[PDB]
């Protein structure tokens, strides 16, 4: 069922995952459509910042070997120190906003391993499987 | 065991400021602006709650400075009135004897430089005594000439407030609470979101708020700090209070070619119903609404206190009286006729005397000034009073309140409190039972 | 200070200056360095 932009924002993370694309589209949006003038360089600046805003994180997903995004798995195990809750305590009983409230503390820390571990090791390995 | 799983398109956001841009339909300053959608979208968000804070909402700051920028840009390509700064030879104007009008204008004459830079021309024009001042018939001076230069507003451009919509760029969301209750800040049980804001007219006024939005339920009292009388109070009405203001002067525009090339619009002659401009207010309506306001006040000060209303502390006319624009003309009205009452412990119509100025200073800004051209013919208009800008004045019962203003960011804030801007963060991660194979 | 070690270097110049009252002018004065000004053609 089509809910609308951010229509699942007020639901559990499990439920919300159903309709990530409805949001995804408008993360970059597009369209929009005497010189200078007020707004003359503001629509300019804003529309630019939108593009940068998008790609800055998209590239990270490019690095984190997935690309086929919205959702993908890794080979990095979850450290229990990063909010030790059960799946039903998390996915079936918590919104994404509530999630960030806690996990945001380890953002860069987790990014470390995502930015690396697998990306490093998945490769070489393959290069070696190509030996024969 | 659980693993790190990567998610994208996550419905989360952080409070953040970015560069907003306008939209409005397809006069004032708006043309270079993206047309609005024929179907503005929205969506109520269920289970979503969070805090608002109108007192730190930087949307106001941007809007304020943007409007200022627009103002200047609309004047640069217009005619400068630099050579008007000359000694004026002025005399009283014999209005219908004896003297009810008090003159208020002088039949000034002066040697003016014309298109023929060389031979000058003795001309005349009617000026308000609020615009000119005696030097040292008698000699007079345009008041602006002691502070800065003055520019004539183009006769083609208008000042009619036009509904403007604000939009955020992709990655940013416009959040809008629909909660009819709001203290000025805190959590809202009922939050929605929109593509863009509703049309807001850039109405400049002091003391009284005009042509704004209406409140639901009861009268709304909002203040950064009610107990702190160094702050002020925003009052939003529930029902439009009609005010009808008139300038009964079918006057002409003896335009004078003080070139070269560029033309000046002087004041011709004043004929017709020589009465002072004034405003008409429905008295019973005012009394009724004021009472509703006092009810609120009772609710934040006690069920055994006394409420008195009075005029300002005086001083700068711009703050002392109610200033507003109608059709290009600038009015200054004595709101003592409104703000003069009291309430205990637990037609009819009102006439408000007004004055007309032609030299004005916007947004408390010094260093420049703008000359309003006289508008030909009788000028009369009507608007909706939709709120008050009040200030809080042996402190155990009787309290006195009075009208203020000055800082016009207050006006924008009186509307934008319904909105806030947040930055979406699409990228998130979470623990999920999944080990990824090659 | 007599006699003359400073060599002057500045002149006590005066002139009919246009003021805010574009019309009646005002005789004023100002000290200028002789590196800034040059004789035309007191002088
Ligand atoms: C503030 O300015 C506004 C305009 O901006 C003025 O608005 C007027 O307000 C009054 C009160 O609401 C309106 O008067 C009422 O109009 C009714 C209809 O009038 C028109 O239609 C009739 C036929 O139906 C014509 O005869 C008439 O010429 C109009 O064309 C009348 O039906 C009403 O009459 C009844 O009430 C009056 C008393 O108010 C009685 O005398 C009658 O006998 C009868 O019982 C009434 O006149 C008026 O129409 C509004 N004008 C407009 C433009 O909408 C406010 O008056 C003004 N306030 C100030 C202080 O000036
Ligand atoms: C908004 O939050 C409310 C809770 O505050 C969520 O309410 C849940 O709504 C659904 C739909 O009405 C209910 O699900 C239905 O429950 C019955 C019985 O359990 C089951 O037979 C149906 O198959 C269905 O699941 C759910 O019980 C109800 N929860 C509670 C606490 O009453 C709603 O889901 C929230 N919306 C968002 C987008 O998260
Ligand atoms: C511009 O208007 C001014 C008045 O606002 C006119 O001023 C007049 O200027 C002349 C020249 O300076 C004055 O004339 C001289 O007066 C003295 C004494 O009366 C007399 O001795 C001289 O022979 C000579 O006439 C005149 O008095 C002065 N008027 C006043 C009111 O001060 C000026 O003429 C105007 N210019 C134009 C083009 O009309
Ligand atoms: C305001 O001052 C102006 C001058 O700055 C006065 O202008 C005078 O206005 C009257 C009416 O337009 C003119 O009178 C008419 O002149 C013609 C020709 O001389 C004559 O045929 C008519 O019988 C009539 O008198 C008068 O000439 C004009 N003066 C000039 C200098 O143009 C006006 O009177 C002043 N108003 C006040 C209340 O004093
Ligand atoms: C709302 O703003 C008002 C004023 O802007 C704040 O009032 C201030 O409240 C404190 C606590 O009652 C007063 O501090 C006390 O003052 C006495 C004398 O100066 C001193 O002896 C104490 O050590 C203490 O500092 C303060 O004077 C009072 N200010 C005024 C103008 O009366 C109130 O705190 C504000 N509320 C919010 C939430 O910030
Ligand atoms: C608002 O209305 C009040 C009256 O309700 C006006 O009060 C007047 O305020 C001025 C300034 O404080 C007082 O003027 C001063 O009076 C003393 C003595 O007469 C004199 O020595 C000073 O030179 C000066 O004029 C005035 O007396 C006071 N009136 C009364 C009745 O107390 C105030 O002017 C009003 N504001 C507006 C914008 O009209
Ligand atoms: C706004 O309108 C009010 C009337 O609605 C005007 O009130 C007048 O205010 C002045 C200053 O408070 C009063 O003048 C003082 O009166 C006493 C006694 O007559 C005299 O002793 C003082 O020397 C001084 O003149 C005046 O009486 C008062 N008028 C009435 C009807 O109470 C006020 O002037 C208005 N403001 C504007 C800008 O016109
Ligand atoms: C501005 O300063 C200049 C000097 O730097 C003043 O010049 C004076 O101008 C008047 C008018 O051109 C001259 O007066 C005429 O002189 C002749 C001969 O002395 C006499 O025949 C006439 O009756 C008349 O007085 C005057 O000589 C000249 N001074 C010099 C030094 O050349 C001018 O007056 C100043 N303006 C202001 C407003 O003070
Ligand atoms: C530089 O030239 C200026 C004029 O451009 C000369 O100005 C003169 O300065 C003196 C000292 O400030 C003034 O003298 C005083 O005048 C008052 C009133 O006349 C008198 O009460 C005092 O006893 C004293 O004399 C003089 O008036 C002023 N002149 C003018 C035109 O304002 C200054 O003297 C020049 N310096 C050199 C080294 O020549
Ligand atoms: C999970 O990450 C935490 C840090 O977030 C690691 O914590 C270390 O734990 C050991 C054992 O208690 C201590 O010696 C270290 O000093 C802790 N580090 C800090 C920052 O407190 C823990 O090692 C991590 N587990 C995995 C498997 O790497
Ligand atoms: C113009 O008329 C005004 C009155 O409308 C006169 O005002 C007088 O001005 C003098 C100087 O300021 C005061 O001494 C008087 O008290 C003022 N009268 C009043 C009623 O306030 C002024 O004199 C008039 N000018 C002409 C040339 O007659
Ligand atoms: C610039 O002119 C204004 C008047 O146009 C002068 O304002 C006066 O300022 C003093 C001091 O604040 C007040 O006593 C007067 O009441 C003011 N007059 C008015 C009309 O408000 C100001 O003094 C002038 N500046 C210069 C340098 O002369
Ligand atoms: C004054 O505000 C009132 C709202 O209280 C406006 O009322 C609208 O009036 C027109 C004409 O009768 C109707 O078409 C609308 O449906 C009314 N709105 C509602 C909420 O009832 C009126 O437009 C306002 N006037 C000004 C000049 O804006
Ligand atoms: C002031 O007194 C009034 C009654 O005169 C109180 O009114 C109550 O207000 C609350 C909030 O609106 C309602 O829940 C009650 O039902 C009202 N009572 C009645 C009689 O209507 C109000 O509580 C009083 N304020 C103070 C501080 O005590
Ligand atoms: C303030 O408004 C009151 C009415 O609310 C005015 O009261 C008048 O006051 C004078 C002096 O006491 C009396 O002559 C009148 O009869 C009073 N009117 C009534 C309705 O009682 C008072 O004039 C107002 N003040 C201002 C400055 O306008
Ligand atoms: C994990 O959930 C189980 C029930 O599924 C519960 O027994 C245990 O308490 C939970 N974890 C936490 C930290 O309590
Ligand atoms: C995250 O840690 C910061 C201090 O680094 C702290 O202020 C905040 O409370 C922490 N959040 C969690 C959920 O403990
Ligand atoms: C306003 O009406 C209230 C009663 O609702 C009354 O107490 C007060 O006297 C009224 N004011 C006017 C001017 O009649």
């Amino acid at each position: 069922v089509f809910l609308g932009f951010l229509g699942a924002a007020g639901s559990t993370m499990g439920a919300a995952s159903m309709t990530l694309t409805v949001q995804a589209r408008n993360l970059l949006s597009g369209i929009v459509q005497l010189k200078l003038t007020v707004w003359g360089i503001k629509q300019l600046q804003a529309r630019v910042l939108a593009v940068e805003r998008y790609l800055r994180d998209q590239q990270l997903l490019g690095i984190w070997g997935c690309s086929g995004k919205l959702i993908c798995c890794t080979n990095v195990p979850w450290n229990s120190s990063w909010s030790n809750r059960n799946l039903s305590e998390i996915w079936d009983n918590m919104t994404w906003l509530q999630w960030d409230k806690e996990i945001s503390n380890y953002t860069q820390i987790i990014y470390g391993l995502l930015e690396e571990s697998q990306n490093q090791q998945e490769k070489n390995e393959q290069d070696l499987l190509a030996l024969d | 065991n659980l693993w790190v799983t990567v998610y994208y398109g996550v419905p989360v956001w952080k409070d953040a400021e970015t560069t907003l841009f306008c939209a409005s339909d397809a006069v004032w300053a708006t043309h270079a602006c993206v047309p609005t959608d024929p179907n503005p979208q929205e969506i109520h968000l269920e289970n979503v709650t969070e805090e608002f804070n109108m007192w730190k909402n930087n949307m106001v700051e941007q809007m304020h400075t943007d409007i200022i920028s627009l103002w200047d840009q609309s004047l640069k390509p217009c005619v400068k009135l630099t050579p008007l700064c000359v000694t004026l030879q002025c005399t009283n104007v014999t209005n219908n004897i004896t003297d009810d009008m008090r003159g208020e204008l002088k039949n000034c004459s002066f040697n003016m430089t014309t298109e023929l830079r060389d031979k000058k021309q003795k001309v005349y024009s009617l000026f308000y005594r609020l615009d000119v001042v005696q030097i040292n018939n008698k000699e007079y001076r345009l008041i602006n000439c002691n502070t800065s230069a003055i520019t004539q507003a183009c006769p083609k451009v208008s000042f009619e407030p036009i509904p403007i919509h604000y939009c955020a760029p992709a990655g940013f969301a416009i959040l809008k609470c629909k909660d009819k209750k709001f203290n000025g800040t805190g959590p809202c049980p009922s939050v929605s979101t929109v593509q863009c804001t509703h049309g807001i007219k850039p109405v400049v006024s002091t003391q009284l708020l005009l042509n704004g939005s209406l409140a639901e339920e009861e009268v709304m009292i909002r203040s950064e700090n009610i107990t702190n009388n160094a702050k002020n109070i925003l009052v939003q009405f529930n029902t439009p209070v009609q005010i009808n203001c008139t300038r009964p002067n079918n006057n002409t525009r003896k335009s004078i070619r003080i070139g070269p090339g560029q033309a000046f619009y002087a004041t011709g002659d004043i004929i017709g119903d020589i009465r002072q401009a004034h405003c008409n207010v429905s008295k019973a309506t005012w009394n009724e609404t004021l009472g509703k306001v006092v009810k609120q006040l009772r609710k934040h000060f006690g069920n055994n206190t006394i409420i008195r209303f009075a005029n300002s502390s005086g001083g700068d006319l711009e703050v002392t009286t109610h200033s507003f624009n109608c059709g290009g003309e600038f009015f200054y009205c004595n709101t003592s006729g409104l703000f003069n009452s009291t309430w205990i412990s637990n037609n009819d119509s009102i006439t408000l005397p007004c004055r007309i100025k032609q030299i004005i200073n916007m947004w408390q800004r010094i260093g420049q000034a703008m000359y309003a051209p006289p508008i030909q013919g009788v000028i009369r208009c009507v608007s909706n009073i939709t709120g008050l800008i009040l200030t809080r004045d042996t402190n155990s019962t009787t309290e006195t309140f009075r009208p203020g203003g000055g800082d016009m960011r207050d006006n924008w804030r009186s509307e934008l409190y319904k909105y806030k801007v947040v930055k979406i963060e699409p990228l998130g991660v979470a623990p999920t039972r999944c080990k990824r194979r090659v």
